[PDB]
């Protein structure tokens, strides 16, 4: 996952 | 022995703290006792300890906000003679600004000593009014006399303590790597750390994907408590706390980022949220990485 | 295909490029030609190309600056109609603010199709003028027009790209790991990335011992940057290339703190001193970590 | 060593  | 690092130093016998008048970096500035707030920055009554190489059990005291040192008037062995703030060094051999710091006979408490005279820092008859003097007076290493004990009460920690708080977290991930920056921390009060933010424009920032998002806002927070630390300190060789942290969700779909502070006791890790100024004891991420 | 990216889009026949102007927020506001500064930010003739799943090679088109997008005014398949900005959003299916963009006959420029219309973004009369109209206007795939031609110039990176990148420095420590934030980013000119530095107050900051010293320069530059980009844009869905490094000299008996951006290129990255706002192809460090 |  990317960091939000 | 004392550990290097940030004291606020609290006489054995009445509440009050060791004080330079006013903060004021002048040369001959009176070091007087003066009452405290516990959980506050206490602005004028932190002092640095820089051990001396070579000298066993002694140090430089620096006063944070002043960034002067702790100075015994012309080095006087005679009872009463003024301690003041005195431009000076880390690692001066001027033994004016040199103490040997040990436990007293009680085991909790230290004596402060000056290492040229040998007379001992004296809160002169136990007063315990605000401004009350501070002296060199006779004394001996043993005796109860608590007119000469001192509570060094820790206010920093080394990033050895900073790296065991966050290791015995239960909020960390199998893959966690840690980047320390620096050495010794002064541990901030949640209240000071909430002022900080306060102070930053955070609470008034909106969440905007990738232009500033979860990465945006902690990385802010570090930079404000870093420009914080600069401007409100004039002493160097320590930092302030506040660690940026990024991790993922137990599904391991979702990844954030966040602050992190140290609790009272020194000894566990607390999430900041700078979206919202909430403290957390789990902000629902396992940390893989973190940087302070 | 085109890549999800922030473009520069310059005219196949004349130094054009599509211009929202004056950079405009209202409905309507009319999408010219206007020249442009190589090396720059051009701050109006910014466009994110966001790609629409499940309709092929189909984009919407949003103005960095302003944040509305390219709209085929009600969607007219007449010759002539307006090209404008227009209030939406990035997956709309409004089909004014719908774009196919593929290979033009000379397979380097685009064609820029309107996905209701069927009709193509033409510079009317391949006219050079500041302020030149730019219409929807009848035209083929295959057909040589260049007013109908459009060079997609690629600003932005992909976080694999900014990683590629990194890899094939010959500053990398054996032990780097690298931490991504963020997913697309506009790279900035050396200029632009200077002012930012200029503008932040770090050129007057002094290092100081733990309380200001190279990593409080590299996270107040990355903060900096992302301020910028929050208050500079309206879009979102993108964020600003600024990295910061930790690096260890080869006698691994020192460490630094900086930060790095990317060559014009976007193949190579270049370091940056936040203490000094000198761009060094060799900072006498080899990376150990990033994020950016 | 230390980052500095
Ligand atoms: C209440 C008082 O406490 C002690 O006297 C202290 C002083 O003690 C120190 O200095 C004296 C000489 O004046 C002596 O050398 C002693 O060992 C040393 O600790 C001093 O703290 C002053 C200033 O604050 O206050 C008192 O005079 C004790 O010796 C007295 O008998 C008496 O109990
Ligand atoms: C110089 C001129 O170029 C071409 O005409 C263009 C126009 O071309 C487009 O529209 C026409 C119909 O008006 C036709 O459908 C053509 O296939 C299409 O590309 C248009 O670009 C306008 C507005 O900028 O300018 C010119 O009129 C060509 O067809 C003409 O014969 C002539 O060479
Ligand atoms: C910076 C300044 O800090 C406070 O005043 C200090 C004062 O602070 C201590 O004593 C006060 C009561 O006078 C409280 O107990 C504080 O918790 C203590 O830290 C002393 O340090 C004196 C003598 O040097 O200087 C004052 O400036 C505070 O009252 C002020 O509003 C201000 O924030
Ligand atoms: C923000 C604004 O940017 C510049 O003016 C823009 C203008 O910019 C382009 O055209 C100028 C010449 O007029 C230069 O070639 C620039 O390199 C181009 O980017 C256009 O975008 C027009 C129409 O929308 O708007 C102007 O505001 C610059 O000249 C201004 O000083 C200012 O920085
Ligand atoms: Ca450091
Ligand atoms: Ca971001
Ligand atoms: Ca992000
Ligand atoms: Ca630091
Ligand atoms: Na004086
Ligand atoms: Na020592
Ligand atoms: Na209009
Ligand atoms: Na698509």
């Amino acid at each position: 996952p990317v960091v939000r | 022995s004392l550990r290097r690092g940030i004291y606020h130093i609290e006489n054995a016998g009445v509440p009050s703290a060791i004080d330079l008048k006013d903060g004021s970096s002048s040369d001959g500035t009176p070091i007087v006792g003066w009452q405290f707030t516990p959980d506050t920055i206490n602005w004028h009554q932190l002092w640095l300890a820089e051990p001396i190489p070579n000298v066993a059990d002694t140090f430089t005291l620096c006063n944070l906000f002043s960034g002067t040192y702790m100075d015994l008037y012309n080095g006087s062995s005679e009872a009463g003679t003024a301690v003041n703030g005195w431009q000076g060094t880390a690692f001066t051999t001027n033994p004016h600004q040199l103490w040997t710091i040990k436990k007293s006979s009680d085991g909790t408490s230290y004596k402060i000593q000056n290492y040229g005279s040998k007379t001992f820092v004296d809160l002169v008859n136990g007063d315990s009014s605000d401004g009350a003097k501070i002296a060199g007076w006779t004394g001996t290493w043993d005796e109860g006399n608590p007119h000469q004990k001192w509570y060094f009460n820790r206010m920093s920690v080394s990033s050895a303590e900073a790296q065991a708080a966050i290791a015995r977290n239960p909020h960390i991930h199998g893959t966690y790597r840690g980047y320390i920056l620096d050495g010794e921390y002064l541990v901030l009060p949640n209240a000071t750390f909430t002022q900080i933010w306060k102070d930053s424009g955070l609470p008034g920032s909106k969440w905007r994907e990738q232009i500033y998002d979860a990465d945006d806002f902690a990385i802010a927070m570090k930079a404000a408590v870093g420009k914080w630390g600069a401007d409100s300190w004039k002493a160097n060789g320590f930092a302030i706390f506040c660690g940026v942290m990024l991790g993922v969700n137990k599904a391991g779909d979702a990844a954030a980022a966040y602050n992190f502070t140290l609790t009272k006791d020194h000894a566990d890790i607390v999430f900041f949220e700078p979206q919202n100024g909430g403290y957390l004891n789990d902000i629902g991420y396992d940390s893989y990485m973190a940087f302070y």
